[PDB]
RNA sequence: AAGG
RNA sequence: AAGGUAAGUAU
C-alpha cells in the first residue's frame, strides 16, 4: 500500500486502492457486522470455507477469501485429524485401541455443515465401556451407559461470529443432531464430536467417552490448538490482512 | 401364545371400532 | 420400432466401490475412470443419483431401442402375478 | 492483504478461459466440446488450405 | 418416467399425481427408491414391490424423505390401474399391505360411493402393522385403524385425502346402504 | 370510554372530513359499460349461479392466473398453494431466490386473491353446516377487521394502512357499541358491513392498476429545466 | 447524441461486437429521444475521444433494433452495456443487476472508470469486475 | 468538526435545544453512511462498539454528543483456560443498559 | 471516432421527427412521432 | 554434507560472510506446503465415499481432489509391522533369562 | 460493416453465440 | 449426464 | 419487493 502511494496510477487504480483501509476495518469488526442478529436475513455459504455470510459484505468478503485460499479449510481439518491419529497411535496400548484408522471421506466434508461423518474410526481388542454423553471440560461421567467396539471422532470447524461463538453449545447441538437424524451416517451410536471455533480459537468435545479417552484428548486439543501448522498459517494470514 | 395375544389384540381393536361407529351415530343423533 | 417400458431385473450396484481407491492417468479411458459407466449410453457419471437419473433418462432408454411409454396391465395377469407371489412364499 | 490474482488459460479452440494448472486444463482437453473443436479446426485449416 | 401416462385421465379435475402436494412430489421424484426401483413398474411391477412393504407411512426425518409405501402411492397415481385392479388389491387377504396400498389409493381417487363401498368392509381386518411416524420413528397399529383415518382423517401419511361426503349426508339421499357393524 | 375508542372516533371524523372536502363533482363521459360490451363479443355466456359456486371459481380462476404468471420463465422452484402463499419448493440458491422475484404489484393480487379466497372459504364453511351463520357473520367480521393479519397486503402498497387504520377504528366503534349491557367482551359481533364497504372501496380503485400491470405482463409485448442545453 | 455512430439492425450490432478485438464495445441501447439517453449520451460523447484507445461506442435505437429486447431485457429508457471479444462483460455495480447500466451518469471520469475497470478485466479473462464506485445509493446530502 | 463546535459553545449548547437535536441527526447520518458503505442493506441493530472504540484498539474514535445506550448483550466475553472455557459480562448485578 | 456527417444530419432528422416538443408545428407526446 | 561444486556464487558467499542457512524445521516445512498450493497437483488418484447433496439425500460419489486423501500410517497397518519384524534377530541376541 | 444490410434468414442472437440473461421473472415476454 |  | 447472482470448464 505504501508503495504504490507515489506510483503513476489512473483514477480507478487510485480508487480501488483506497478500500485497504475499509477492508482491514471491516475484517478487524467482523465477526460483529457478519451477525444474523446485525444483518436479519438469509445466509449464504462462503465456497471452500465453512464462514456463513448474512449479508453481502463485499468489503469482508474479498478479505476472506484471501485468508482462507488454497483450500486453508480442508488443510486444517486434515492437519487436525492427522495429530489426533498420531495422539491415538501413541496411546493404542494404554488406551488399549487395537487398531485406530482414519477414515476416507469426502474432500468437501468439512465443508459440509448439513451433515457430517466419522473422521477418525477407533477399533478396541475387547469392548470398551462407554459412558453417557458429556463436554470435553466436563468430569462426572458415569463410565457405565453401554459397551462398544468401535468408536468414532468427528472434528468440527466453524468461524463463530459475535452472537453464536458458544464452543460448547456448538459441540451438543452437532452432537445431538448427526447422531439422531437420518443424513450423517456413523459406524457406530458411541463417538465424540470435536468443534473448532477458528474465528474464536475455542475448541471443545462432546460426546460418549471410554476410559482414558477425555483425559488424554483434552491435552491433546490444547496442544494441537497452541501448535497447529495449518492453524498457524491461519494466524498468520489474519495477521497480514489486519495489519 | 402369539396366536392368543393376536386374537385378544383383535379383540380389542373390534371393541374400539365398535365404539367408533357408536360415537360417529350420536355425533348425528345429538346434533 | 421404440419398445414399451419395462422394468430393470437386476439392481445397480451403486455401492459396490465403496472406499475402493482408483489410479486414473492420461492414457486410461473413459471406460475404467472413476464413478459411474454406461456402455449403453457411453457416459460416465460420478454420482449414484445422477447415474440413476440417467439410466431413467430418455437417450439412455433410446439407445436401447426402447421408449419411454409404460405398457398398461391387464387384469388376468396381475391375479397370475398375485397367485405366483402367494405359491412362492 | 495483496492480491495475487490466479493464472488464466484462454483455450483458443474453445475461444473460452480456463484456469491455469493441470487439473482444470487436462479436464478441459478431455471434454467433449474441447475434442469437437480441435476436430473442426484441423478441418477448417485443411479446408483454408486446399482453397488457397 | 415422471409424467403420468397419456392414457390417464384426470381425477377430480387435475392431474392424478396432483392429489399430492408438490413438494412431497418432488421430494418422492428425488428419492433413491423412486429412481431405483420404481423407474417403470406396470400393475404387476407394483404388485411385485407392494409385499415387499415393511411399514406404511408418508415422510420421515428432518430432511423430507418418502417411505417406499408413498412412493409406490405416488407411481400408482402415475400410472392408473383400472378399478377392478384396485378392488383385487383390497380383495387381497394374504398381504395386509398391499390391501392398504390398495385402499388408499381408492381414497385417494376414488368416488366417495367407493370410498365406503370398498373400505367399509375392511373394517373386518385388525391385523398389527408397523408405521413409521415423521420423526422415523415406527408404531404399532392395526388395519382397522387405518381403515378409520382414512374415512375420517384428512391428513394420513402425510397426504391431504380429498373431501369426502359425510356418512349420513350420503345415508340421507338413500343412494348409500347405511352400514352394519359385525357388532 | 377507553383512548383508544375515542381516538377511533377522531379518526373516523377525520377520514369523514378529509372525504368531504376532497370531493369534486364526476367529470362528465359517455356511458361506456365493461359487462355489456363483455356480452357483445362471442367470448363471453352469461348464466345463474349461487353466489357461493361464484366464489369457488374465482378463487380457481385466480388461482390459475397466478400460476400462470409464476411460471412464466419456466420457474418450478416456485410453488403456489391454494391459500396464496408463494413458497419455494427447496433450498434456493442465491441466484435461484434472485430470478424469483416479483414487483409489489404481483404481490398485491396474490393477497388480494387470498383475501378473497378468505371469504369465500368461510362461505363455504358455513354452506358445508361446519360453521353457523352468526359463525359465518363473526367470521367475516373479523377477516375485514383483521386484513392486516389475515394477509400481508400493506407490505406491498403501504397505503393500505389507511384502509387498515379505519377497519381497526370501525371495529372499536361497533365492539363498543356493541359489548355493552349484558354482553360482554369475546367473539360473537358480527356487523361485518363496515369493514366489507372499506374494502371494497380501497378495490374500487385497487383495480386500474392491476388491471394495468397485467394487462402488460400477460401481452406479447412488454422537463426544460433539466435538459434544456 | 447524435455524433456517434449508430447500429441500424442486429446483425450490425453483431459485427460491432465481433469486430473489435482489443477494445471494450460500449453499446448504449435505448432512443435518440429519451431526456435519459439524451443524458448518457452526452456523457459518451464527452468521453469518445478519450477513451478510443481501449474502446468503441454506438448507439442502438431498441425499437429501429429489437433483435435484443428479450435477450438482454431492453425494458428500460437507456442501457449500457459492455462487449469484450465477443463476451457480454458483467459489471457489479451494486445496484442488483450486474448486466448493465440502466440510468444516465452525470461525471465523464466515473463513465471512464468503469469502462477501464472493464477494459483490465476483460483482458485478464474475467466475466465480471467490480466498479470502483458503489450505487447502493445516490450519495444525496 | 464536532469539537470545534463544542469547545466554542460549550456552555450555549445545552439550553440550545435545537442543536442537540441536530447534533444526533447528524450524528446518526453519518454512521448511516458507514453502515450503507459496509453493506447496501442496513442492519436491523448495529452496536456501538464498532464506531466508539478508539482508534487504538481498531475503531473508528467516535466523539458522541448524543445518548447511545449499549445493550447487555453485546457486554459479555468468554475465553478458555485449561480447566475449560469460563464466561464473563460488564456490568454485572443486573445493572441498567450502560 | 464520431459519425460522419450526413449520419448527423439523419440522426438530427430522427430526432426532430421524434421529438415535436422542440421541432415541428404540431406537439405529440415525447416518443411519438405522428405529429 | 554437500558438495561445493554445486554451490552458487551467491551461496558461497553467504557461506564466507556471517550468513546462515538454516534447514527449515519440520514444522516449517509443512507451513510451507500448507502456504502454498499443491505443486502441479494432479487428480491421478479416485475415491468414492458416501455422501450427501446440497438437499440432503445419501449419494456415492466418485471424487479426484487431492484432499482428505493423506494416508495415516499407523503403527498397526501391516506395512509398518513387516519392516518392523524385519531385522528382528537384533533382540534375539540380548535377552533376559 | 456500418451501412450494410443484414443477410437474408440472419437471427442477430445465435449469429455471434451470444447468450441473454434473467433479472427477474416479472420482466419479459414470458 | 437429467429434467419441461 | 429489492439494493444479497462469483465468472467458469466438464458431466
Ligand atoms: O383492536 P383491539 O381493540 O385491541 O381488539 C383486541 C382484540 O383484537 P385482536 O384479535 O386483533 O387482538 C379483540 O378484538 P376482536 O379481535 O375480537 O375484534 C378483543 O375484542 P373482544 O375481547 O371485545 O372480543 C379486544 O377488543 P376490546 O378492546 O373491544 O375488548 C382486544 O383489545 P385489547 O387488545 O385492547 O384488549
Amino acid at each position: 500500500e505504501e508503495s504504490m502511494k507515489w506510483k503513476k496510477l489512473t483514477n480507478a487504480q487510485r480508487s480501488g486502492l483506497n478500500q485497504i483501509p475499509n477492508r482491514r476495518f471491516t475484517l478487524w469488526w467482523s465477526p460483529t457486522i457478519n451477525r444474523a442478529n446485525v444483518y436479519v436475513g438469509f445466509q449464504v455459504q462462503l465456497d471452500l470455507t465453512g464462514i456463513f455470510m448474512h449479508g453481502k459484505i463485499p468489503t469482508l468478503k474479498i478479505s476472506l477469501i484471501q485468508i482462507f485460499r488454497a483450500h486453508l479449510w480442508q488443510k486444517i481439518h486434515e492437519s487436525i485429524v492427522m495429530d489426533l491419529c498420531q495422539v491415538f497411535d501413541q496411546e493404542l496400548d494404554a488406551l488399549e485401541i487395537e487398531t485406530v484408522q482414519k477414515e476416507t471421506i469426502h474432500p468437501r466434508k468439512s465443508y459440509k455443515m448439513n451433515s457430517s461423518c466419522a473422521d477418525i474410526l477407533l477399533f478396541a481388542s475387547y469392548k470398551w465401556n462407554v459412558s453417557r454423553p458429556s463436554l470435553l471440560a466436563d468430569s462426572k461421567d458415569v463410565m457405565d451407559s453401554t459397551t462398544t467396539q468401535k468408536y468414532w471422532i468427528d472434528i468440527q470447524l466453524r468461524w463463530g461470529d459475535y452472537d453464536s461463538h458458544d464452543i460448547e453449545r456448538y459441540a451438543r447441538a452437532k452432537f445431538l443432531d448427526y447422531t439422531t437424524d437420518n443424513m450423517s451416517i456413523y459406524p457406530s451410536p458411541t463417538g465424540v464430536l470435536i468443534a473448532i471455533d477458528l474465528a474464536y480459537n475455542l475448541h471443545s468435545a462432546y460426546g460418549n467417552w471410554f476410559p482414558g479417552s477425555k483425559p488424554l484428548i483434552q491435552q491433546a486439543m490444547a496442544k494441537i490448538m497452541k501448535a497447529n501448522p495449518a492453524l498457524y498459517v491461519l494466524r498468520e494470514r489474519i495477521r497480514k490482512g489486519l495489519q | 401364545e402369539n396366536d392368543e395375544e393376536e386374537y385378544e389384540a383383535w379383540k380389542v381393536r373390534e371393541l374400539k371400532r365398535i365404539k367408533r361407529d357408536r360415537e360417529d351415530r350420536e355425533a348425528l343423533e345429538k346434533e | 420400432k421404440r419398445e414399451l417400458l419395462r422394468h430393470r431385473d437386476y439392481k445397480v450396484d451403486l455401492e459396490s466401490k465403496l472406499g475402493k481407491t482408483i489410479v486414473i492417468t492420461k492414457t486410461t479411458p473413459q471406460s475404467e475412470m472413476g464413478g459411474y459407466y454406461c456402455n449403453v449410453c457411453d457416459c460416465v457419471v460420478k454420482d449414484s443419483i445422477n447415474f440413476l437419473d440417467h439410466i431413467n433418462g430418455k437417450k439412455h432408454q433410446r439407445n436401447l431401442g426402447m421408449s419411454m411409454r409404460v405398457e398398461r396391465s391387464t387384469l388376468d395377469q396381475v391375479k397370475k402375478r398375485f397367485e405366483v407371489n402367494k405359491k412362492k412364499m | 492483504d495483496y492480491w495475487k490474482s490466479q493464472p488464466k488459460k484462454f483455450c483458443d479452440y474453445c475461444k473460452c478461459w480456463i484456469a491455469d494448472n493441470r487439473p482444470s486444463v487436462e479436464f478441459h482437453e478431455r471434454g467433449k466440446n474441447h475434442k469437437e473443436n480441435v476436430a473442426k479446426r484441423i478441418s477448417e485449416i485443411k479446408q483454408k488450405s486446399l482453397d488457397k | 418416467a415422471n409424467r403420468t401416462v397419456k392414457d390417464a385421465h384426470s381425477i377430480h379435475g387435475t392431474n392424478p399425481q396432483y392429489l399430492v402436494e408438490k413438494i412431497i412430489r418432488t421430494r418422492i421424484y428425488e428419492s433413491k427408491y423412486w429412481k431405483e426401483e420404481c423407474f417403470g413398474l406396470t400393475a404387476e411391477l407394483v404388485v411385485d414391490k407392494a409385499m415387499e412393504l415393511r411399514f406404511v407411512g408418508g415422510v420421515y426425518g428432518g430432511n423430507i424423505k418418502p417411505t417406499p409405501f408413498l412412493c409406490l402411492t405416488l407411481k400408482m397415481l402415475q400410472i392408473q390401474p383400472e378399478k377392478d385392479i384396485i378392488v383385487e388389491f383390497i380383495k387381497n387377504e394374504d398381504f395386509k399391505y398391499v390391501r392398504m396400498l390398495g385402499a388408499l389409493y381408492m381414497r385417494l381417487t376414488g368416488t366417495a360411493i367407493d370410498c365406503y363401498k370398498y373400505l367399509e368392509p375392511l373394517y373386518n381386518d385388525y391385523r398389527k402393522i408397523k408405521s413409521q411416524n415423521r420423526n422415523g420413528e415406527f408404531e404399532l397399529m392395526h388395519v382397522d385403524e387405518f381403515i378409520d383415518e382414512l374415512l375420517h382423517s384428512e391428513r394420513v401419511c402425510d397426504i391431504i385425502l380429498p373431501r369426502l361426503q359425510k356418512r349420513y349426508v350420503l345415508e340421507e339421499a338413500e343412494q348409500l346402504e347405511p352400514r352394519v357393524s359385525a357388532l | 370510554q377507553p383512548v383508544k375508542v375515542r381516538v377511533s372516533y377522531q379518526k373516523l371524523l377525520k377520514y369523514y372530513v378529509l372525504n368531504a372536502l376532497k370531493h369534486r363533482p364526476p367529470k362528465a363521459q359517455k356511458k361506456r359499460y365493461l359487462f355489456r360490451s363483455f356480452k357483445a363479443t362471442k367470448f363471453f355466456q352469461s348464466t345463474k349461479l349461487d353466489w357461493v359456486e361464484v366464489g369457488l371459481q374465482v378463487c380457481r380462476q385466480g388461482y390459475n392466473m397466478l400460476n400462470l404468471l409464476i411460471h412464466r420463465k419456466n420457474l418450478n422452484y416456485l410453488h403456489l398453494d391454494y391459500n396464496f402463499n408463494l413458497k419455494p419448493v427447496k433450498t434456493l440458491t442465491t441466484k435461484e431466490r434472485k430470478k424469483s422475484r416479483f414487483g409489489n404489484a404481483f404481490h398485491l393480487c396474490r393477497e388480494v386473491l387470498r383475501l378473497t379466497k378468505l371469504v369465500v372459504d368461510s362461505h363455504v364453511q358455513y354452506r358445508l353446516g361446519n360453521v353457523d351463520a352468526f359463525q359465518l357473520a363473526d367470521g367475516l367480521q373479523y377477516i375485514f377487521a383483521h386484513v392486516g393479519q389475515l394477509t400481508g397486503m400493506y407490505r406491498y402498497k403501504y397505503k393500505l394502512m389507511r384502509q387498515i387504520r379505519m377497519c381497526k377504528d370501525l371495529k372499536h366503534l361497533i365492539y363498543y357499541r356493541f359489548n355493552t349491557g349484558p354482553v360482554g367482551k369475546g367473539p360473537g359481533c358480527g356487523f361485518w358491513a363496515a369493514g366489507w364497504r372499506v374494502w371494497l372501496f380501497f378495490m374500487r380503485g385497487i383495480t386500474p392498476l392491476l388491471e394495468r400491470w397485467l394487462g402488460n405482463l400477460l401481452a406479447r409485448q412488454f422537463r426544460v429545466e433539466s435538459h434544456f442545453d | 447524441s447524435y455524433m456517434l455512430p449508430h447500429l441500424h439492425n442486429g446483425w450490425q450490432v453483431d459485427q460491432a461486437i465481433l469486430s473489435e478485438e482489443d477494445r471494450v464495445v460500449v453499446i448504449r441501447f435505448g432512443h435518440d429521444w429519451d431526456p435519459t439517453c439524451m443524458k448518457m449520451d452526452e456523457v459518451l460523447y464527452s468521453i469518445a475521444e478519450k477513451v478510443k484507445n481501449f474502446a468503441v461506442i454506438y448507439l442502438v435505437d431498441i425499437t429501429e433494433v429489437p433483435d435484443f429486447n428479450k435477450m438482454y431485457e431492453l425494458y428500460d429508457p437507456c442501457t449500457v452495456m459492455f462487449f469484450f471479444r465477443n463476451k457480454h462483460i458483467m459489471i457489479d455495480l451494486g445496484t442488483g443487476n450486474n448486466n448493465k447500466i440502466n440510468w444516465a451518469m452525470e461525471d465523464k471520469q466515473e463513465m471512464v472508470d468503469i469502462i477501464e475497470t472493464v477494459y483490465r478485466g476483460a483482458r485478464k479473462g474475467r466475466g465480471l469486475v467490480v466498479s470502483p464506485k458503489d450505487y447502493s445509493t445516490k450519495y444525496r446530502y | 468538526a464536532l469539537i470545534g463546535l463544542m469547545t466554542y459553545f460549550r456552555e450555549a449548547v445545552v439550553n440550545t435545544q435545537e442543536l442537540l437535536d441536530l447534533l444526533v441527526k447528524c450524528e446518526n447520518k453519518i454512521q448511516t453512511r458507514i453502515k450503507i458503505g459496509l453493506n447496501s442493506k442496513m442492519p436491523s441493530r448495529f452496536p456501538p462498539v464498532v464506531f466508539y472504540t478508539p482508534k487504538e484498539l481498531g475503531g473508528l474514535g467516535m466523539l458522541s454528543m448524543g445518548h447511545v445506550l449499549i445493550p447487555q448483550s453485546d457486554l459479555r466475553w468468554s475465553k478458555q483456560t485449561d480447566v475449560g472455557i469460563t464466561h464473563f459480562r460488564s456490568g454485572m448485578s443486573h445493572e441498567e443498559d450502560q | 471516432v464520431y459519425a460522419p456527417g450526413l449520419d448527423i444530419e439523419s440522426s438530427l432528422k430522427q430526432l426532430a421527427e421524434r421529438r415535436t416538443d422542440i421541432f415541428g408545428v404540431e406537439e405529440t407526446a415525447i416518443g411519438k412521432k405522428i405529429g | 554434507n554437500v558438495n561445493v561444486a554445486s554451490l552458487t556464487q551467491s551461496e558461497i558467499r553467504d557461506i564466507i560472510l556471517g550468513m546462515e542457512i538454516s534447514a527449515p524445521s519440520q514444522q516449517r516445512q509443512q507451513i510451507a506446503e500448507i502456504e502454498k498450493q499443491t505443486k502441479e497437483q494432479s487428480q491421478l488418484t479416485a475415491t468414492q465415499t458416501r455422501t450427501v447433496n446440497k438437499h440432503g439425500d445419501e449419494i456415492i460419489t466418485s471424487t479426484t481432489s487431492n484432499y482428505e486423501t493423506q494416508t495415516f500410517s499407523s503403527k498397526t497397518e501391516w506395512r509398518v509391522r513387516a519392516i518392523s519384524a524385519a531385522n528382528l534377530h537384533l533382540r534375539t541376541n540380548h535377552i533376559y533369562v | 460493416f456500418l451501412g450494410m444490410p443484414a443477410p437474408l434468414g440472419y437471427v442477430p442472437g445465435l449469429g455471434r453465440g451470444a447468450t441473454g440473461f434473467t433479472t427477474r421473472s416479472d420482466i419479459g415476454p414470458a
